[PDB]
């Protein structure tokens, strides 16, 4: 297929073909376009804070090792011995000052050096340029608020660049609380989906929310529990919809602070949320302060989503076209107390945990959606994502980004898709920008 | 029986559970286990969960299923959150699972799914303090079919708590299980171990 | 590979290249070439007689809906949400005036018309154009005798010209007995064999019979019984083989009314047809009538197979070159008593079923044969189906088709094929008719 | 003990099932009917097929197997067929396929298979009525290897019929198994449940 | 019991099994085989390599997992070695391998394995000549899981001498495996079965 | 990709790309290249030494019958059905004068022709041209001491040739001991490797060996135990490495006669070997006679290794890029005392069998090298195998081949691989001799 060419994403982002889905080639295609270049979600401070802490990741379909140096900074590698190979890393997270290869006992730094190498003076001499052979580094590696991303392409913007307008809905949360931790570890679930259709469902999709999980806001008495079965419709500005210019947005729920969770932690969260937000209100301004202590679902491009207050923090790892492998870990305030921490995190697993009963809704959605995408009469179909498209404004005097004044719309999908469709047809970083000199207008097109 | 500076796989814990089935085997308390079990398996195979609840399931219970991080069996430095919890369930918190599970927009539940469960190696043993304690411990391996050619396999152990309730049935207090596989490769564990 | 000039099956159909069962890039342009082209079997109005009623049925690697319209029509669409593109239904039967998406409630009818879409009004306001986002809708959906195909080429012949000479064959049995209808609802089992493997296999292959089934047919003691481990030969003349333009061909084993059954349903069967047999003399003459009581293995291109008499019937549903998805009802006469048809049912799937004894001797069989197309050494080599070849005539005073006169024979693996070369070497319909201007000359060249 | 008004998902059958368990416990009851599992899986096992119905099945036996239709938990209207057989064999029937298991030209039998049958989960109860007929629940996890690398796992749930037979000897005189798994995804179910 | 002549598929070898399970069941000896089995699992799944040896394991014990060469069942003239030993283990190998696992630069223990077993139809019969010589008949189901997403499942008939060793405890003095998959796809055979 | 000119091995086989072990085009590729090409093992007399005697054998992904013919000559087949391709043979290992196609009856002789065709006569009549019919078969198949191998390529040398400058080194033990017999059956077990990562392992390192095997020399108490956990070096000239222009290659430790075994079987082993040793200085000379007692890990392009006096005996068969099935046999000397042959056999299995403590020390080495070999960032990156580049003779006085005088280096590596880039790049045997008209030259080019 023919990707400087081919149409996989129509103009301003109003559908997909389905094969995006399904396609292998072009799943091998993303691996290039998509993961090899953009920012991806390693960690977090709070799992690797102190030196020789280290991690495994995946980026992409790649592992890499992230390891906090001695100086305080954080430096990734490849999970691979730059001998023959082998995996060098077989645990998930450790503390060390290096890592030995289990193959011929070679010894790397956590600065990812070759180190030592067994018998070196006896078998190589001198010959060895221990210099050239340190781990395969991953270019770039910076930090949101305590959250590790890394790029393999030196070419990337800043992350704060490629965060774009999203950013200045993250920050309430992710800077004015004080900071947020992960809890670690996470559940870890293989889905039958492609890695786009969770990323999508948590980037704009709110209007799933009453018809999927009926029965678990039915079930969980969770403030959100009047949409189920589609029974009400969220009020009048209930939130709304941002999309920006390399991909990320979200969706915005006024207030929903407790968001997903039960009737057991609504009333302390609904405190915890609403005395920040009061503090919060003379240091960043009532709208932001409100922002942080309303739910945003918000897809980090490419694979990395979230759902602040309700604090569900997800990674979504391609395997191939139709299978996922789903990280999910908790983000709690560094404030709260350390029993509601506890149990917020129990409360994320509880729901969209790997037993999550929330997350369990939407396995078929995402999976079968996915599956459907390989199916001979549906690869050329077009998935549909024109909610509300021409009603979406761009430079807006309060909210930021090509935004969608309603709290249940694809605008987020419009703006993950036009970002999609100008890397999967684009060489390079300058091409990308090239391809996206005019993305908000594409995005606000019949406004 | 178990000394883990020689058995060195050996965590303290696993240990522990070991001593208390060595000591005193009560046939007949082997026997309660193994029915308690079976009847258990038999109501969750049928799907009659409220059944489970009413008759298998203490109001104090801890219902706990983990997943533990990956870490270097020589590990002694990395001090963080070992595991997290798929499940850690108080009696409300399984009624909400439940009602999940009875709603009828339940949407995956439809068609119905097909449980069967193979309970074994039962093993049971009163705490040594509380005479009204009782130990059960027992392995699951428990099948789940759907929609047409879906199949999630399951593997366990479960270290159980088993306590006389209101009307003298011995139900579940606490049912403990460090789940063996760390990337879950069924689709999720939306099952009752 | 170059499939305009790629000759994968030898002139007059003798020989086809083993890769055919195994190649994966083939099964792919099979999927446009035969099974987007051709009519394939869905259901029968027995499984769905009533408004609403729908079962959903695969065609190719597709799945599809199928719903008794209120004007007693019969339509099928594409199970899939024409939103993003989830499985539409979950369930394989049922009734319904509609069809409801699970991920975010879109409301189709049994017309495949999109009516209803949740808040609706509020979100999409009046932008959303839903007569055009009905469920994408099998173009053509025709019946024989009950029996309904569907196709989603536009350009294919009616299924009756499609059936050329091979309907002439099972009329006696699917019209002038009063009609039949299909037990549901079928077995199912996935098998590790090329869907033409069994397709082959029940289109001409009496031949293996007496040896492959040697263990059940001396087990069941079935009238065809005289045949294990090719004890004896069936008698002069005791049948045919006939093949036809598109591909449809059979093998008839005169008089075998109660065909594979066990000789605990013989005596009945037998006694039935026979009294049949004898009003349809008058009727249809005696040869069609003697045609309704013979035993028809026959296949109906591409993957719809039958034995008719013992009442099995098959669809071989394609899931990649190695895999196939096999489909098992039983096929009854409407105007048996129902406790025979009870019987025949359970009879035909403890034969032919999920377990039955005669269908796993062919496992082995359909299996290997496809795995070894892969097999690098097999790939280019030659699978014969020469036998009977310079014998076979066409236009005969009574037995129309290209036809062997003999039992034993693969002029019906050879029709198979020629119809199925022709069609991957062509674009459309137009091409595959010209390339079939002269297929019965092809078939019988040294007669 | 079971309300399938409130217990949602539970079918009247299975309700019905569970009732004649849940009451009287024969503990020397369900040990007889645990041997007479364990050697009908061994005899099944070593494929002793002759052996097996000689002296496990009942002349008057029905034994069945089961594959229901996929249809919406909600489905009220739709009333054709629910099931096929994949098994609904008479002694006569069964012994039809046991001479095809024996028969020198079943050629799928060479090499020799090799079967594991796992049973669990025991159940025993007289029926209420006919005090000679014993029912029996138990679980199978059945474990098929061939021609070097042909792996097939079957899963299922037996409810059985025992009555004394000539000599005593307890028969199987029905097996009834609604197999879980819609599409088979082992080749076939050419194996005794 | 069994007529080799007329169950065409039985081995001389199973005939002869099955005929010391039939005679004489002893409850008492089935539910002791039950326990030993359960308590020698659990050690193993725990990895109490040196308590399992300990406790479990005979000094005279041979510890023997076949693969037996696929032949034709009409095979009568071919006669070279039918199988292969993927143990055939003394005490002192098993000690051995029980220091490889335990071994702290077993690079392939890090992380830490997962085991569960699952034994089932335990029959136990004491032999006919030594009063001493306890027969014990068992299947494992047996679970491994590592290094996140690595999951091999193995399933097994064990032919078992048990015998009275040192302060009475009753010790495997002989483990026989016939293992039913000729071509293994589990990485390795690499466990206790 | 473009085999013609891709450098997948660099100059002198100083490096390959990490995809050689996970590029599934490439690994179709070598089944043409690679496998259809060159001398692959099927058996050993001692497996089939009676007229009728057969064992049926991959060769690459293909499966072949081995059959003792009546003149004692061994001739092999493509286990395919000359009719329709089902696979012929369902056993391992028996005694026939011919093979019967389950699926229609054909007959084969032991011979591969085509002897009977029931009901030939009435069917076929004399049309069949069964001479024309006979089993695909081996071009060539020839023996090394009893050890047969096959080869589809006519062109290709004989296997002596092939075997080149490791014939000289396996000779003492293969030919001078007396002989050798492989015990069978073989165990059989599937790992996620590509096969040449044990090829490459067994071929030449003997690095790993301290490291890899730490846990299981400290438990074995073997002759090597000093090497666990790369505690000692061996001793100056403890060895050497060896290749060769069609590939094969070896590692040689000097003395080593009881291997990898356990104490329980050193001091027979050692005294055996060296009573032997003592006669062969006489007849073959010392240095050839202290070979004969030497432990050679050797790998006979492409996917053949062993460990001489360990006595293992090795078919990497390739499945896949990612999937290996691994056989392995014991060798032992036909003079050794039956019990002795019966232990070493146990003892074979018991440290390098499907349980082999040895060979799952390698496991995840050897899987998680070929897996990361298809990770996108790994995909172009170098395997090195440069130790000892600079130091390695050809045309030794005493040692043969291009020869690395030291125990613990790459020299192996680096034949094994200049053999595979040249066949890789050749479309046949004569390009591939034009490829490597400078081999040797290519391998000691600093030296
Ligand atoms: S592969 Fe890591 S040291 Fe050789
Ligand atoms: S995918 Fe069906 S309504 Fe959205
Ligand atoms: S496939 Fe072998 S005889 Fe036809
Ligand atoms: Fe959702
Ligand atoms: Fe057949
Ligand atoms: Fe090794």
């Amino acid at each position: 297929m023919n990707y400087n060419n081919k149409i996989l994403v129509s103009e301003s982002g109003l559908s997909q073909k389905h094969l995006i889905h399904g396609d292998e080639e072009l799943f091998q295609h993303e691996l290039k376009t998509i993961f090899a270049r953009n920012w991806l979600f390693l960690t977090h401070d709070s799992l690797i804070p102190a030196p020789g802490d280290y991690v495994t990741a995946k980026m992409g379909i790649d592992e890499v090792i992230v390891s906090r140096q001695n100086d305080g900074s954080i430096r990734a590698f490849l999970n691979v011995c730059r001998h023959r190979g082998k995996t060098l890393v077989s645990v998930e997270a450790g503390n060390a000052k290096g890592f030995v290869c289990s193959y011929h006992g070679w010894g790397f730094g956590s600065n990812g050096e070759l180190q030592s190498v067994p018998f070196e003076k006896d078998l190589y001499g001198e010959s060895l340029n221990k210099k050239c052979l340190g781990l395969k580094e991953v270019a770039r590696v910076e930090s949101f608020h305590g959250f590790i991303y890394g790029c393999f392409d030196q070419e990337a913007p800043p992350l704060m660049d490629y965060l774009g307008d999203a950013a200045w809905y993250l920050e309430p949360m992710f800077k004015h609380s004080g900071g947020l931790e992960l809890v670690g570890p996470p559940g870890k679930v293989v889905i039958k989906a492609n890695w786009k259709a969770p990323a999508e469902n948590f980037v704009g999709d709110a209007y799933h929310v009453g018809w999927t999980h009926a029965s678990s806001l039915r079930s969980g008495e969770s403030i959100f529990s009047s949409l189920a079965g589609n029974a009400a419709l969220p009020p009048e500005g209930a939130g709304l919809q941002m999309t920006s210019k390399y991909g990320s947005g979200m969706g915005v729920l006024w207030d929903g602070y407790s968001g997903v969770h039960s009737a057991d932690l609504v009333p302390e969260l609904m405190a915890f949320g609403g005395a920040k937000q009061e503090r919060l209100n003379k240091e960043i301004g009532d709208v932001r302060a409100r922002i942080y202590r309303s739910h945003l679902n918000c897809t980090v491009f490419p694979n990395n989503s979230m759902l602040t207050c309700s604090g569900v923090f997800k990674v979504w790892n391609p395997i191939d076209a139709n299978t996922t492998e789903v990280w999910t870990y908790a983000i709690v305030e560094k404030d709260m107390p350390e029993d509601l921490k506890r149990r917020l995190a129990d409360s994320v697993q509880r729901t969209f945990g790997p037993a999550g009963f929330w997350e369990s809704d939407d396995n078929d959605n995402m999976e079968t959606a996915s599956q459907n995408g390989k199916k001979y009469q549906s690869r050329d179909s077009d998935l549909l994502s024109n909610l509300g498209f021409g009603e979406d404004v761009y430079g807006d005097a309060v909210y930021p980004g090509v935004v969608g004044k309603s709290a249940i719309g694809e605008t987020s999908y419009r703006g993950f898709y036009r970002a999609y469709q100008a890397h999967v047809s684009s060489s390079n970083w300058a091409e990308f920008e090239h391809a996206s000199s005019t993305w908000h207008t594409e995005l606000t097109k019949t406004t | 029986m178990i000394n883990i500076q020689e058995d060195k796989l050996v965590s303290a814990h696993d240990a522990e559970e070991i001593l208390r089935f060595f000591n005193c085997h009560d046939s007949a308390l082997q026997q309660e286990a193994t029915t308690l079990l079976t009847q258990e398996a038999h109501l969750l195979d049928i799907q009659a969960y409220r059944a489970w609840l009413e008759h298998c399931v203490g109001s104090e219970v801890q219902y706990q299923v983990i997943s533990r991080e990956l870490r270097a069996a020589s590990e002694r430095r990395y001090k963080l959150n070992e595991a997290m919890n798929v499940y850690n369930e108080n009696f409300q918190q399984l009624k909400v699972r439940v009602e999940h599970q009875l709603d009828p927009q339940n949407w995956g539940n439809s068609p119905k799914l097909r449980f069967t469960r193979f309970i074994t190696n039962v093993q049971a043993a009163m705490d040594v303090n509380d005479k009204e304690l009782l130990h059960i411990r027992s392995n699951v391996i428990l099948h789940r079919a759907r929609r047409g050619n879906q199949v999630d396999v399951f593997y366990a152990a479960r270290e159980d708590k088993w306590k006389r309730g209101e009307g003298g049935v011995r139900k579940l207090v606490q049912r403990f299980v460090d789940y063996p596989e760390r990337i879950l490769q069924t689709h999720n564990l939306m099952v009752f171990l």
